[PDB]
């Protein structure tokens, strides 16, 4: 699947989401903890989607079908702990986008990543603005 | 048109090794992840192993972790399951399944027919086939007796006869060998004009037997 | 791990009823839950995915609901062909199935058709005689098969096999096999099969005479 720095960067950025979620899960909607967790998780998750976008662009002319599909596989995997935090249809968002634009090319991964980033931003904005 | 065909089932002595394979055609084999699911006789489904679309991630149930390994070969479009140190609790019909979604590991969508693994020290024995002659509607059948291990398949008229067929579940006799009876109900008018033949197959012993059933 | 507990273990419903099955997950699994149907002799078939989404080609009468730990599977109007064992499956942590729910079909009482089969001449040459009694297309499953050789009741020399309930008429079929040696077969003449069922006003006996 993924090789080289693309493998290192994407895996680390995906692990940064699960580290923060595990941080919140044992650190200590109108609940001020659910609100802050969604803002925190979407911040680090968005960084991961940007890295997905950057690495796909870098691999546009040289990446293979299996490399790009592995980036979607990572996006699907990181959507599960994000959905368990209360961001519903997070998995469906990336899974439906993969059906419309299958991740066999860099452009296909970018389309998937665009919808994932947009979803993560709406959740980030709605929860942050509720803090007030 | 998706087909999945498992192979490699039969008798294996306890503590030995057995390998299972699964053919793919026809779909994009490299797109999908695959699963192994087994079902003991009369028991429920147990997810055993899974492998991602690339072979970079392999997952195993706690009951088989450290003892089973699953692999794929995209060039041959086949999925593999290595079973080491077999125990009688591994006796089951093992199903190879393709994932419902592309790329990701979510759920077994398309299944194979399954192959039966019998973890036993008993010897493989082919069955003896005897006719059940008939005497409105008349009934006739075949008696498949004294075989090991499961299963046997019984078709009528090489599959042409489908209505009224009742192939009974196999019973385990005191001898340790399996017995089964398959019967069919046909009009008594079609007794001296329609030939009724049952096709008995026992793959572990290479027993292809066709027996004519006629009234006495 | 994640423990999936399914309920009920089995149920009996009539054609047209609304059947409901529950899965419970030991931990939160969001909606990473699927529902499978395994008809007798067949491989499992996915009916509902992601706990509420009907798979393409599945009849509308099947549905699913739930998120988190409690899940529900429903058959709006149960059909005879719907007899199967239903399994939930989670994919939150690895994959695992529930214990399954057996769905049987309640129908009207049906009496069995009783047939008697003597041992074949070919098998008799081996030194063992098997006499087969067939109970065809009856409901309910509960039946009593008595073997009588020269009016003598038999026990311990027979084994019963019952087919799964039929997908079309929801009836069962039973086979009883009377096995004895060739020497014992040729020592007696009358071979009787007394059957008792809820659908018979009085027990039905099917008999033959050896060679006749």
């Amino acid at each position: 699947g993924l090789t080289g720095a693309t493998k290192i960067r994407l895996e680390r950025s995906a692990k940064d989401i699960t580290d923060e979620i595990d941080a919140i899960k044992k650190d200590a909607s109108e609940n001020p903890f659910i609100l802050e967790a969604k803002v925190r998780a979407t911040t680090v998750a968005e960084k991961f989607v940007i890295a997905i976008e950057e690495e796909a662009t870098k691999l546009k002319e040289t990446g293979s079908s299996g490399e790009f599909s592995a980036m979607y596989d990572l996006m699907f995997e990181v959507s599960k702990p994000l959905q368990k935090l209360g961001i519903q249809e997070m998995t469906k968002t990336v899974s439906d986008a993969a059906e419309e634009n299958p991740p066999t090319t860099a452009q296909g991964v970018l389309e998937i990543a665009k919808k994932m980033r947009e979803k993560l931003q709406r959740v980030h904005t709605k929860n942050y603005c509720t803090l007030k | 048109q998706v087909q999945l065909v498992e192979s490699g089932g039969g008798v294996v002595q306890p503590g030995r090794s057995l390998r299972l394979s699964c053919a793919a055609s026809g779909f994009s084999f490299n797109t999908y992840a695959f699963h192994w699911v087994r079902q003991g006789p009369g028991k429920g489904l147990e997810w055993v192993a899974g492998i991602s679309f690339d072979g970079s991630k392999r997952y195993y149930a706690d009951s088989v972790k450290g003892r089973f390994t699953v692999s794929r070969d995209n060039s041959k479009n086949t999925l593999y399951l290595q079973m080491n140190g077999l125990i009688p609790e591994d006796t089951a019909v093992y199903y190879c399944a393709r994932d419902r979604r592309i790329v990701v590991v979510s759920a077994p969508g398309y299944w194979g027919q399954g192959t039966l693994v019998a973890v036993s020290s008993a010897s493989t024995k082919g069955p003896s086939v005897f006719p059940l002659a008939p005497s409105g509607t008349a009934a006739l059948g075949c008696l498949v007796k004294d075989y090991f291990p499961e299963p046997v398949t019984v078709s009528w008229n090489s599959g042409a006869l489908t209505s009224g067929v009742h192939t009974f579940p196999a019973v385990l006799q005191s001898s340790g060998l399996y017995s089964l009876s398959s019967v069919v109900t046909v009009p008594s008018s079609s007794l001296g004009t329609q030939t009724y033949i049952c096709n008995v197959n026992h793959k572990p012993s290479n027993t292809k037997v066709d027996k004519r059933v006629e009234p006495k | 791990d994640i423990q999936m507990t399914q309920s009920p273990s089995s149920l009996s419903a009539s054609v047209g009823d609304r059947v409901t099955i529950t899965c419970q997950a030991s931990h939160d699994i969001s909606n990473y839950l699927n529902w499978y149907q395994q008809k007798p002799g067949k491989a499992p078939k996915l009916l509902i995915f992601d706990a509420s989404y009907l798979e393409t080609g599945v009849p509308s009468r099947f549905s699913g609901s739930g998120s988190g730990t409690d899940f529900t599977f429903t058959i709006n109007s149960l059909q005879s062909e719907d007899i199967a064992t239903y399994y939930c499956q989670q994919y939150d942590t690895l994959l695992s199935f529930g214990g399954g729910t057996r769905v049987e079909i309640k129908r009207t009482v049906a009496a069995p058709s009783v047939f008697i089969f003597p041992p074949s001449d070919e098998q008799l040459k081996s030194g063992t005689a098997s006499v087969v009694c067939l109970l065809n297309n009856f409901y309910p499953r509960e039946a009593k098969v008595q073997w009588k050789v020269d009016n003598a009741l038999q026990s311990g020399n027979s084994q019963e096999s019952v087919t799964e309930q039929d997908s079309k008429d929801s009836t069962y079929s039973l086979s009883s096999t009377l096995t004895l040696s060739k020497a014992d077969y040729e020592k007696h003449k009358v071979y009787a099969c007394e059957v008792t069922h809820q659908g018979l006003s009085s027990p039905v006996t099917k008999s033959f005479n050896r060679g006749e």
